[PDB]
């Protein structure tokens, strides 16, 4: 409007945090890994800004301040309100964890102890109260469980990077 | 402007457009997993 | 859309009241007191980094393509020599590029100093054959190692 | 205590008819769930992340504590109350207290939501006098307000408008929310009658 349209560069890894609330340093030569973050973060409707680090002019910079901030040399790598998210590993998660909503919109991850994956119904304690004296084991005629199933052998899947 | 700068500006419009997201699959989705639930937890 | 605020609210509420035919509430009274809360109303010098820079730039070109000495120990001592001669003749302030001159003459003649004193003491170990340097003994380590690599194959 | 007694009218009708009926479960969940608790703790949440040695935290403590006190007179009805908490809640002053308290490190919002308990037990605003106990445990071990690190519930509706322009990507950028009639054929019931929200699928 006021100002001519114009791509942003930086050759400091602070000025891409400040800018975008979700950014995204990818390689060309990882297609499904990049892929992969762009389904997620395209499900919770969130606006993000991926950098592709072939053909840009400050690889040499990027690359080196991206070891610092994540200590492992993997991309794509997801940073969300100035932050570290992670790998597909790291995305996948809290995916898993039913954190991935409250990350991508308002920038936090949730602290609270148990798993929500694992549940039944309607969400209560169900047993969450701490027992006196310890020695939950000890009880051999407890509650186990209802019967789970287990496969015989591993079903051939439909593609390599299909999970 | 002329022929092409009005080809050129259409083009881009058409090329740089910003799509009304409007989140229907999410909703049919959740949707669909309570019809799930309900289907597994009542008879 | 603004109709529903609580400065709006409380208007109402307060016009309602001074009727005389309405009975306030605890909580109109008490946000007269406590009202709501509103949004609105509210390193290294640089001419040092230029000398360094420029000396720099004119020292690397005298040891890597001038002198082609690669192997040149403590190089802090004669840069801040050049430093310290620098400031030395900014002192009496003569010039700005002849003091730069007359700089890495010196730093010249230092490094072929060094280069004469190390040239003369690996003469002088080698000529007698009695003294080895710490490389020498590491690339025999080596070396007997790899003999060793061969024996066992 | 109506609850028990809807509680002893759920066991006489299961026992009467011998199965888990939907209107006897329906009425035992209308009969526990009319507390209003909820907005209650939201509040003294809200309090609870204040400073209580800065004079505007004693501020918006004060008009928090009588906001939850009006509610739990029932002088005042829960829409307009959740608009004064949403408006005491998206104003500078509190969220640049909530950031004060996350760059502490020693924070006292646990101190907070215990005494919040305690004055929930002795100014009569639950239902029970111990429930305000296991309200806390409740808000303590699962996701909710008091696990959020700025103190209320984490919907976009307590969250101010420019922040939620550059994270949320929504219909038009560049209130009530509706889908245009355009869409002939966007669900299976999904129509222009149907509201959609931001941040939540609430279907």
């Amino acid at each position: 409007s006021a100002t001519r349209w114009l791509p942003f560069v930086s050759s400091d890894l602070k000025d891409y945090l400040n800018r975008y609330w979700a950014v995204m340093f990818t390689v060309g030569a990882r297609p499904i890994e990049t892929g992969h973050i762009r389904h997620y973060v395209s499900w919770y409707c969130t606006r993000m800004k991926v950098v592709l680090l072939d053909h840009h002019v400050y690889v040499e910079p990027l690359r080196q301040q991206l070891q610092e901030a994540s200590r492992t040399p993997e991309l794509p790598l997801l940073f969300v309100n100035k932050k570290l998210v992670g790998t597909l590993r790291d995305v996948e998660l809290l995916e898993r964890e039913k954190k991935l909503k409250d990350v991508l919109h308002f920038g936090f991850e949730w602290r609270v102890g148990g798993s929500v994956a694992a549940t039944n119904g309607q969400k209560s304690l169900m047993g969450a109260l701490p027992a006196p004296y310890g020695d939950a084991e000890f009880f051999r005629g407890r509650y186990r469980g209802p019967p789970v199933a287990r496969p015989v052998v591993s079903l051939p899947t439909l593609h390599p990077f299909a999970l | 402007v002329n022929k092409q700068t009005q080809k050129y500006r259409t083009k881009l419009r058409y090329r740089f457009r910003q799509p009304s997201v409007v989140p229907l699959r999410q909703t049919l989705q959740q949707r669909h997993n309570t019809i799930l639930e309900v289907l597994r937890r009542r008879r | 859309n603004e109709k529903y605020e609580p400065w709006e609210h409380m208007k109402r509420m307060g016009r309602l009241v001074g009727t005389g035919f309405y009975i306030p509430p605890e909580w109109y009274n008490h946000f007269r007191m406590f009202p709501p809360i509103n949004h609105n109303f509210q390193t290294l010098s640089p001419e040092r980094v230029a000398l360094r820079d420029e000396l720099a730039r004119k020292s690397r070109l005298v040891a890597s393509e001038g002198m082609r000495y690669y192997n040149i120990f403590w190089v802090r001592k004669p840069l801040d020599t050049m430093e310290k001669e620098y400031y030395e003749l900014k002192r009496r302030g003569v010039d700005h590029g002849e003091a730069i001159r007359k700089v890495l003459q010196g730093f010249y003649s230092g490094l072929a100093v060094k280069k004469r004193v190390a040239a003369i003491q690996a003469e002088e170990a080698k000529l007698t054959g009695r003294f080895i340097t710490m490389r020498e003994a590491t690339v025999v380590l080596g070396v007997l190692a790899k003999l060793h690599k061969e024996q066992l194959t | 205590d109506t609850e028990f007694q809807a509680l002893v009218e759920f066991i006489e009708g299961a026992s009467y008819d011998q199965l888990i009926s939907g209107r006897r479960f329906k009425k035992v969940y209308d009969v526990l769930s009319e507390n209003d608790d909820m907005f209650i703790w939201l509040c003294h949440t809200a309090m609870s992340v204040l400073n209580p040695g800065d004079m505007r935290s004693r501020l918006i403590y004060n008009h928090l504590r009588i906001l939850a006190e009006s509610v739990a007179s029932g002088e005042m009805t829960q829409r307009t109350a959740f608009r004064f908490f949403e408006s005491a809640v998206r104003s500078p002053a509190y969220r640049e207290i909530a950031k004060r308290q996350l760059e502490g490190g020693a924070a006292t919002r646990l101190a907070g939501i215990s005494a919040a308990a305690d004055v929930m037990r002795r100014m009569g605003l639950t239902r029970r006098p111990m429930s305000s106990y296991f309200e806390l445990y409740q808000r303590i071990v699962e996701r909710s307000e008091a696990m959020t690190p700025w103190g209320f519930p984490p919907l976009f509706q307590f969250e101010e408008r420019l922040s939620l322009e550059p994270r949320l990507k929504f219909f038009s950028r560049a209130r009530i929310f509706w889908i245009p009639p355009t869409w002939n054929r966007a669900g299976r019931f999904l129509g222009p009658h149907v509201t959609l929200y931001p941040g939540m699928t609430p279907d």
